[PDB]
């Protein structure tokens, strides 16, 4: 006498960065849970608004530490045909299953909203550190995919963290990101910023700059 | 007209499962079966489906020997983690309803919440069928239910009807009251057939008080000859089927008769 | 396996760190049927068992299972000191006895830094401008954070979850919105920020023009 169940299926959309830029290549990937040793065959079909598709590619399946096995099918999309709503579903069949689960995800819905990105400085208080936190608050976006990062004299800067988005009490999304440098740096006038990419942007891409006032 | 049984009794199987239709009625072994209005190349007074499937969803109807063909009744095959079994999709108040949430391959859940029209209404920590003696009205809607297997799991929702037979009586009287002494007067159980039940009569009984004034007869009337004071009182009645399976009272009725 | 399901639930944060508050840890027991008996709570700290614990009566559920809720108060102190606090929950229909337990988290604690930002210049030319409240360097992550103005509370404010940052410590931002005018003619604003590590678990930032 078995408990009633069988695998479960995951979705998950293309990193926003993949699809801001269309030099790189967004993918939507399809998770299969729980697969046991008993009904271990998963078959994937995919579909982009209802037309299957025949270019997804199957990675190779992994034994979890439950000892269920764990199948990922990945799909590329389209730069455009993400960003222009099109939806993708991911259809699995295994015998475990009394029919085949069916997943469908495309990007959100409703009016993109354009972020607007302002650059703080330090408190006067922290100046009394060895290293200062540089702000950057990217506020009113819609929807709340968005890749932010910084960057000084055309150098990737990497010692930064960002929150999540927050849902802003008008529908839209904030976060801010926290880029930490050492106080010499700051202190003898370097040029850090913050760049956001984001759909409702032109050319889906801004950036500002903060540095210390000369003089 | 002969009329068909199911075993086991649901109307609602999963895929593969067997289900064994019996036509019941003395007598002839030849039976015709009909799907869909349509004749079918077996004819034993069973017919059994051993693995369901697609072709086997629709309407049977039966005909044995010479008797009548059965009302019909709607099989349906499907696949599902968990499907909300019924015994009947269409009644008439008075019988019995059983359901059942059916765990697909005959697995185990727990904590099982049957609902109506959305609403969950009985919850058992272990799997259980619910049983509905003496269904009525009320008990018309759309039924599913949920469990708990490795996640919890919800079947897909089931319509049931139960049709009321006759609304419940009212007592009424051929004079108002308060009349005089000596005056004749007639109660009557008032009620109605909602339905076509061809050779179907209400059985009536009068009460006052919580005294039997007249038990059940075909009559729907009481004479009262020649009114006395000792008449004042209140007065009630009760229309049933012949069997008593549907049994509905009036409201009681002020009556005064003056000296 | 087939019976209710118990959570236990800590207190909130800003009701542990002022001691003014009562701080409740909440025991809570779900798919009670009605046709269970009496839900019984033990409740123990450090191992300890202990009997002023408020249990209430079962609660019927829109989904017609029933729920119910025991409460015990903890002392300012003892959470803060690391005390354990378990429920044991007993009924006809569990089998064995479900018993959860909870704590503070654990490990060294670190008070915030707090500092306040003016809006960007840039945003001067919104009808609203954004007032920022930086908490760093914080462990653990149970915070609380507020604003006010002239004695008022500020309600027009959202907070990031913390962030887990490079050090192991945590971070958040606060983010008060407030008409422009406001802030241009010199009002004062205010970041109140509680925490256990910081001195009587308070401190307060002001902003301003
Ligand atoms: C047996 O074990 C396995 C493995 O165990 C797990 O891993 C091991 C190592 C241990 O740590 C162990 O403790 C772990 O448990 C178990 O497998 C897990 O099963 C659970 C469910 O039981 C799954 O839970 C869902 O997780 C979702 C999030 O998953 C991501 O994030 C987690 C970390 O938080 C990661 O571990 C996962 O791997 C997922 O990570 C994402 O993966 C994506 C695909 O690879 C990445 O994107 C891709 O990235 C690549 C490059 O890397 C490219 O960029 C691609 O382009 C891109 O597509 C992605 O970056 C990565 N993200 C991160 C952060 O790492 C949750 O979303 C999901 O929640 C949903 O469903 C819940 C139901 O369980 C429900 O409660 C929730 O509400 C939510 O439901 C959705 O909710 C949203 C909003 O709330 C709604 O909008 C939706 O409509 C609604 N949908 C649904 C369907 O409800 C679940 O929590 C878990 O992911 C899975 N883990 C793994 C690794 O596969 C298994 O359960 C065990 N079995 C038993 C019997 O124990
Ligand atoms: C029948 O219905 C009942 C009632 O349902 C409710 O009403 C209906 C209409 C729906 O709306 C329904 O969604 C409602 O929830 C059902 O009851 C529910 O049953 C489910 C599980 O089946 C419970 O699920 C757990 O929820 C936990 C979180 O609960 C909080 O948040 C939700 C909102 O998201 C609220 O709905 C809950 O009430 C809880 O809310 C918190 O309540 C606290 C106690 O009151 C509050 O704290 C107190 O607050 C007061 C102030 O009022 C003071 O401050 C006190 O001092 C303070 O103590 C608190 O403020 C409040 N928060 C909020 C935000 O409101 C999840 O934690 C939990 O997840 C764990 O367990 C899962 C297994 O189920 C597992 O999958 C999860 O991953 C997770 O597992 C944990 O993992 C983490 C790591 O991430 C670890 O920390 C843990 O160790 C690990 N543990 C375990 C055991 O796994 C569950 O999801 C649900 O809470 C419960 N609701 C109620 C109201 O009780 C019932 O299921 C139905 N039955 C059927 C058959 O359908
Ligand atoms: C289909 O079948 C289902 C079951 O399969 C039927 O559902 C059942 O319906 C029953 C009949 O109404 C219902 O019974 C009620 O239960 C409640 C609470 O659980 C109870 O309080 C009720 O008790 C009163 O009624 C009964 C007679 O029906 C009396 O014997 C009793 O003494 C109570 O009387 C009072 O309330 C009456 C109005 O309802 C008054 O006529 C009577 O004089 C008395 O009045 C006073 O006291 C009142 C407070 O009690 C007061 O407010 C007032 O001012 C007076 O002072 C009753 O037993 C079942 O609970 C219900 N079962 C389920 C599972 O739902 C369903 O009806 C069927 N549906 C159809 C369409 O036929
Ligand atoms: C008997 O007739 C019914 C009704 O036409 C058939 O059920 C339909 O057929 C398929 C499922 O098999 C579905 O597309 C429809 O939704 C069903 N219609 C309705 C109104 O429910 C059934 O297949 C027939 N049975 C046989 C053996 O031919
Ligand atoms: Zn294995
Ligand atoms: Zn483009
Ligand atoms: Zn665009
Ligand atoms: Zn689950
Ligand atoms: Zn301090
Ligand atoms: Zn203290």
């Amino acid at each position: 006498p078995e408990l009633l169940g069988g695998p479960s299926v995951f979705l998950f959309p293309p990193k926003p960065k993949d699809t801001l830029m269309i030099s790189r290549t967004p993918e939507v990937t399809c998770v299969v849970v729980d697969v046991s040793h008993e009904d271990p065959e998963v078959k994937f079909n995919w579909y982009v608004d209802g037309v299957e598709v025949h270019n997804a590619k199957t990675k190779p399946r992994e034994e979890q530490y439950n000892s269920t096995y764990r199948v990922v099918s990945v799909l590329t999309v389209l730069h455009q045909d993400w960003l222009n709503g099109k939806e993708y579903k991911c259809k699995v069949s295994n015998k475990a299953l009394p029919a085949p689960i069916e997943k469908t995800i495309s990007k959100a819905k409703g009016q993109p909203r354009e972020p607007q990105v302002y650059t703080l400085p330090p408190s006067r208080d922290e100046l009394t550190k060895n290293q200062v936190s540089l702000t950057c608050l990217v506020k009113g976006f819609y929807p709340s995919d968005i890749a932010v990062e910084w960057e000084s004299n055309g150098q990737p800067e990497n010692n930064y963290k960002t929150t999540p988005p927050v849902l802003d009490s008008d529908g839209s999304f904030f976060l801010y990101s926290k880029l930490t440098v050492d106080k010499s740096r700051w202190q003898q006038g370097n040029v850090f910023s913050c760049s956001v990419m984001h759909e409702a942007l032109h050319n889906h891409y801004t950036q500002k700059s903060l540095s210390l006032a000369p003089g | 007209k002969a009329v068909i049984k199911l075993q086991p009794p649901w109307v609602s199987v999963f895929q593969e499962e067997s289900v064994t239709l019996h036509c019941e009625v003395p007598g002839s072994s030849s039976t015709q079966w009909f799907l869909n209005g349509t004749a079918i190349q077996t004819s034993t007074p069973t017919y059994h489906i051993t693995s369901a499937s697609e072709d086997d969803s629709g309407e049977y109807r039966c005909q044995r020997g010479l008797s009548g063909r059965s009302d019909p009744i709607q099989l349906e095959v499907h696949r599902g983690w968990l499907l909300l079994q019924v015994s009947s999709r269409v009644l008439t108040e008075g019988e019995p309803l059983a359901l059942r949430c059916h765990a697909w391959k005959d697995k185990l859940v727990y904590n099982v919440l049957y609902y109506r029209n959305g609403k969950a209404f009985k919850f058992f920590h272990w799997n259980s069928n619910l049983t509905i003696l003496k269904t009525n009205m009320s008990h018309s809607g759309t039924y599913h239910c949920s469990g708990m297997g490795k996640h919890r799991y919800t079947s897909a929702g089931i319509s049931v009807t139960v049709k009321e037979l006759f609304p419940a009586p009212v007592l009424t009287a051929s004079v108002t009251s308060p009349l005089l002494e000596g005056t004749p007067v007639t109660l009557s159980c008032e009620t109605k057939l909602l339905l076509q039940r061809p050779g179907l009569q209400l059985y009536f009984s009068f009460y006052m008080g919580s005294k039997t004034l007249r038990g059940r007869d075909t009559s729907s009337e009481y004479q009262i000859l020649t009114a006395r004071r000792e008449d004042s009182g209140l007065y009630w009645c009760e229309a049933a089927t012949e069997d008593g399976n549907v049994l509905k009272r009036s409201p009681e009725l002020e009556l005064q008769v003056l000296g």
